[PDB]
RNA sequence: AGGACCGAACCGACUAAUGUUGAAAAAUUAGCGGAUGACUUGUGGCUGGGGGUGAAAGGCCAAUCAAACCGGGAGAUAGCU
RNA sequence: ACACAGGUGGUCAGGUAGAGAAUACCAAGGCGCUUGAGAGAACUCGGGUGAAGGAACUAGGCAAAAUGGUGCCGUAACUUC
RNA sequence: AAUUCCUUGUCGGGUAAGUUCCGACCUGCACGAAUGGCGUAAUGAUGGCCAGGCUGUCUCCACCCGAGACUCAGUGAAAU
RNA sequence: CGAUGUCGGCUCAUCACAUCCUGGGGCUGAAGUAGGUCCCAAGGGUAUGGCUGUUCGCCAUUUAAAGUGGUACGCGAGCUGGGUUUAGAACGUCGUGAGACAGUUCGGUCCCUAUCUGCCGUGGGCGCUGGAGAACUGAGGGGGGCUGCUCCUAGUACGAGAGGACCGGAGUGGACGCAUCACUGGUGUUCGGGUUGUCAUGCCAAUGGCACUGCCCGGUAGCUAAAUGCGGAAGAGAUAAGUGCUGAAAGCAUCUAAGCACGAAACUUGCCCCGAGAUGAGUUCUCCCUGACCCUUUAAGGGUCCUGAAGGAACGUUGAAGACGACGACGUUGAUAGGCCGGGUGUGUAAGCGCAGCGAUGCGUUGAGCUAACCGGUACUAAUGAACCGUGAGGCUUAACCU
């Protein structure tokens, strides 16, 4: 349950380090992103050189949450920190070419098939 | 608050108590400020043509 | 179509083989003895009237007793009409059981919601609270304005206000049947139906899709 | 908040229609002592349904 | 709402409640019969009858466990050496509640709460 | 009721090991890697066991690619294939939620050894 | 050493909530400022109304102050109600 | 004006912890505050806890939360040193 | 600018977005030298702005503990 | 003028239509996609932040859309008090000065226990024509009515290409509502454990009190949302703008005069809820009462005796019912509550004794001990015989059958 003003860590290698959510996309009045949901973000910390600079606005996709995902049998996966992969604003492909940390099957789609390649672990 | 829809230039007045004074005052400043972007097209299409 | 009168035993779940957990209410539908039948001639509309369970002979009254004797049947914990489609026909004394939902895919369960008592506008109507601080003065959960002044100078009928909540007839529509079980007198519907454990439940087939 | 007219003595009575007490309908008599009492209560002289349950 | 909730608050707080029923239990085990308000008596059942049941088995752990819920050694003595024996056969239901009438001072419903076995030579002596 | 008590224990697995909190545990899990159906292991520490007959569950913390993951399992699901205790822990508590703050040398548990 | 620092008593009164026919005609609870000094406090004394006193707010002068209170001129006067 | 949660100068100073006349628990000694009894709705008052998020609240982080001790290490601009 | 009407002046900084803040410019409506000018370490229950921490302030409320509320007994006001 | 308290914000709304989205159409300087404009349409829907006291506005990022108005520019006996509008002080400026400025700047008490109307809920009385107990019908009233994206249809129609559909079907979202507690969680001062200070139980050991539940850690039942089920519909009727068919008046023409067909989230229904005080008080089933006597002003008249039904109320044990009433269960021919037994859950290996260690402590007995509201049993305790209210065949007129 990422919402406006939530700060997330960055799973990819893109340059960014912390980012802040600033909309949850795909609806009027929409409160939360969970896993596999697109959000508009801004970059706060960013490492000295790298694809993206502090203050850049772009999309991301949420890939890990503390609240957790739920699986059809009742099972929950929680993680220990909120996290996201930075995306282009228009194509909505990844910027990063590597991915740190585990991710989930909730991504497994047409759209984010590039990520679930690059992940170390899918749970 | 008058506004020109072609350009984007706006105006105000609110010194007065009467709305009708404020309107015809702010009409004056709106005349002047559209005369002023005849000078900044005129002067920047001299020094376009006069630079080359 | 008719349906049946059962009893919210409680909830549990059914793991499928492919993985999924289905949450189910369990409904005991021990069999519904018909007492009376109604007919366009005498009553002016077509309907049955059924009973279920057991009362104890002493705790029945004489005007009840005679009604049940007329039909043939042992007394039950109440009575319940159902209307009838074109062509459907039941004689008296004719124990309908949960085999009636054999072919059926969805149902429309109906009984009494739990009893919240006197409920305020936040709980009852989802009124959003006011500020907890920044100066608020004895007005944290109260409902704010209720009108205008003077036109119209009165509060409009059906204004949402505080007062009794729950303990009221309630339907839920289009619940998937998961299992029917003739031998144990059960019926397992997906999800959650009104009322407390022990409460009585009118289960019908879905009027909609 | 306060009244704009005196309420009548009519309305004052109408309000108090419901103020009246129901009398105790009838009294159990004990089988032993023959004393009268409240149902489900001991008697003035310590009996209840036969047996003396108080030393008084 | 109090759907399915035991206990009576009795217009006190939890530490006051706790200690009242400690005293009131003790008073009943000493005298075998007390006068008290109806609702207090009804909640004194759920404290006394568990001590009597505890003292059907003597041990040391039980004595100490009783002394943690009474804080009176005269009481645990009398529980273990006079009421464990008396109610050895009896399976629960050691206390009777009889209703008197109404306390003059404040018109409260009163009620005696005696023990069930009462041969009558253990309030004075 | 005895009606529900009987619908539950026609589903309960017979064959679940005893394990208690602190035990390191490998838990194998059917995943649909495609339309194929693989097992996937999940080793870590059992921090919490709910016991409720059929509804019984247990939480398992591991550190996976420099990142803490809990995963609650519903014991009697068919998704859980098997449960298998590597190492037996010796802890006083019923719930090791204090492991969430700790990492590394702090979050070591003593072995039970008996 | 100190119109030094932290901080009880003691002096004060910045914020909030309560109270607003009050527990109280100015308080209570939780925090707050000073706390060896241009500090604080007891007992007694002096200054009196266009007068007093005022690190000055027209502040204070017995719950009253851009002129106290009590009595008198006095049934002031009232083109107003 | 009240058998009023206010005001009122001086004196005495036990134990365990503690720097302490702070604070906690107690002794000597003194009290249970002159309406009670049930219930366990809304709402108000005074408290406790809170998934994910963390000032997005708001005129304003108001209020709440947090910080808090002793000893040792270590400590920037600026400076009237 | 505790001073600037026009004015949210223009430029730079800070924010995803800054009528406030900070640095400048000077076109000072209507600063200015003991009704003092410009500076200033320390001090401030002083005004404005930013950041970390922390949080039911909020997303969006939920549950719990006490005091009233409600019922019974006794006493028994008020504005109008 | 012997007072109608002001901008904005919060809470709660409600109507209009001059429609912002969704729905139906006509023209297009409409190939397609996408637009322009007009007509019909008020069912539902109709952002979050930065700056400012702001309304307004500008900017950022969304959305199907961020509509325009009315309601004392809706709403302070509902909240706030930033702005304005008292007393303090200061700057600029005007004035010789007291002072002043629709100039700016720091600070600055927001009372009311609801009588009547109204609204939300919940009862008592009477009535409905002998009395009682159930189940209904449905006059009327209320709730609900939102929409995105992806896939197929199809890279088909259209187009030189770029690009790229209608119509129809399938799946998965957002927002809103109803239910529920099986799951994930929250709470859980009534369950267990740890631990600081101190006081006590003669002392050791073990317990208890007080310190915000002293501080903490877990947590049963209940309640609950962030949790997970369900919902908006299809269809039918009569229409709007509009499109037509036959067709005269007017030898033709013409959607119209007679006649006929289509036609939208609007209308009436369909779905959910209330509902016979619907005084027009409806229907169906069952149950109960089958006695004398006397008087007056002789009638739906008054009284004495015997009789007291069905059922009701009251009392008690109580409830996933509850402010109180009410509603539901049970009252010995009894599981209504309490206890008790067994299980379950929670905590996490009690006390005691023994062993090891100089000691704190550790091990063994031991997954021990304790365990609330839970599940299943059990008459051990309390739900007393009775008394109380309620009667005795039910008016007249007329018809239709049956004697």
């Amino acid at each position: 349950m990422i919402q406006e003003q939530t700060m997330l860590n960055v799973a990819d290698n893109s340059g960014a380090r912390r980012v802040m959510c600033i909309k949850v996309l795909g609806g009027s009045h929409r409160r939360y992103a969970g896993v596999g949901d697109i959000i508009k973000i801004t970059i706060k910390e960013a490492i000295p050189r790298g694809k993206v600079k502090k203050g850049d606005v772009l999309k991301a996709v949420v890939v890990r949450t503390k609240k957790g995902v739920r699986r059809p049998d009742g099972s929950v996966i929680r993680f220990d920190g909120n996290a996201c992969v930075l995306l282009n604003n228009n194509s909505e492909q990844p910027i990063g070419t590597r991915i740190f940390g585990p991710v989930t099957r909730e991504l497994r789609s047409e759209k984010f098939m590039k990520i679930i390649s690059l992940a170390p672990e899918v749970l | 608050r008058i506004t020109h829809i072609p350009t984007g230039i706006v105006t105000q007045c609110q010194n007065d108590r009467s709305q009708h004074k404020n309107k015809d005052q702010a009409m004056k400043q709106m005349k002047a400020k559209l005369y002023e972007l005849e000078m900044q097209k005129k002067n920047a299409e001299k020094q376009a043509m006069e630079d080359n | 179509m008719i349906g049946l009168v059962g009893k919210k035993v409680g909830m549990t779940r059914i793991f499928t083989e492919d993985g999924v957990s289905i949450p189910v209410t369990v409904i005991e539908v021990e069999a519904n003895r018909v007492t009376q039948v109604k007919d366009l001639a005498n009553d002016g509309y077509r309907a049955i009237q059924v009973t279920t369970g057991a009362k104890k002979a002493n705790r029945v009254t004489k005007p009840e007793a005679g009604h049940f004797a007329k039909a043939g049947v042992e007394a039950g914990r109440g009575l319940w009409e159902f209307r009838l489609a074109e062509g459907e026909e039941f004689t008296v004394g004719q124990s309908i059981s949960v085999e009636l939902f054999a072919d059926v895919k969805k149902v429309d369960v109906t009984g009494t919601s739990k009893g919240k008592g006197f409920a305020g506008t936040v709980k009852r109507w989802n009124f959003r609270t006011q500020d907890a601080t920044h100066g608020n003065s004895l007005s944290h959960r109260v409902p704010g304005s209720i009108g205008q002044n003077q036109t119209p100078g009165k509060v409009f009928k059906g204004k949402k206000m505080a007062g009794q909540m729950g303990n009221e007839r309630v339907t839920v529509q289009s619940l998937d049947v998961v299992r029917v079980d003739a031998e144990r007198n059960l019926l397992l519907v997906k999800g959650a139906v009104p009322g407390a454990t022990g409460s009585d439940l009118i289960v019908k087939p879905a009027v909609k899709a | 908040a306060v009244q704009q007219n005196k309420p009548t003595r009519s309305k004052r009575g109408m309000r108090r229609s419901h103020d009246a007490l129901t009398a105790v309908t009838s009294l159990s008599v004990d089988k032993t002592s023959g004393e009268k009492h409240l149902r489900h209560h001991i008697t003035a002289d310590g009996y209840y349904r036969g047996r003396k349950v108080i030393a008084k | 709402m109090r759907h399915r909730k035991s206990g009576r608050q009795l217009n006190r707080n939890s530490s006051h409640r706790q200690a009242m029923f400690r005293n009131m239990a003790g008073s009943l085990v000493r005298h075998e019969i007390i006068k008290t308000t109806l609702p207090k008596a009804k909640e004194l059942r759920r404290v006394v009858e568990p001590l009597i049941t505890l003292a059907k088995t003597d041990s040391v752990a039980n004595r100490r466990l009783a002394f943690a819920r009474t804080r009176d050694n005269e009481i645990v003595a009398k529980l273990f050496n006079e009421l464990g024996p008396r109610f050895a056969s009896r399976a629960g239901g050691y206390t009777r509640i009889l209703k008197c009438g109404f306390r003059a001072g404040d018109n409260a419903p009163m009620a005696y709460i005696e023990l069930v076995d009462r041969s009558e030579k253990a309030e004075a002596a | 009721s005895n009606i529900i008590k009987q619908l539950e224990q026609e589903q309960m697995k017979q064959d679940v090991p005893s394990f208690r909190p602190g035990d390191t545990v490998e838990v194998k899990v059917w995943v649909v890697e495609g339309s194929k159906k693989r097992l996937q292991a999940f080793e870590g520490v059992v921090i919490a066991i709910r016991n409720r007959g059929l509804h019984s569950a247990f939480t398992v913390r591991k550190i996976s690619n420099g990142e803490g993951v809990e995963r609650v399992f519903q014991t009697h699901s068919p998704v859980v294939d098997s449960i298998s205790v590597k190492r037996r822990g010796a802890v006083r508590k019923a719930k090791l939620y204090y492991l969430r703050e700790r990492t590394g040398k702090a979050a070591r548990i003593k072995e039970r050894l008996n």
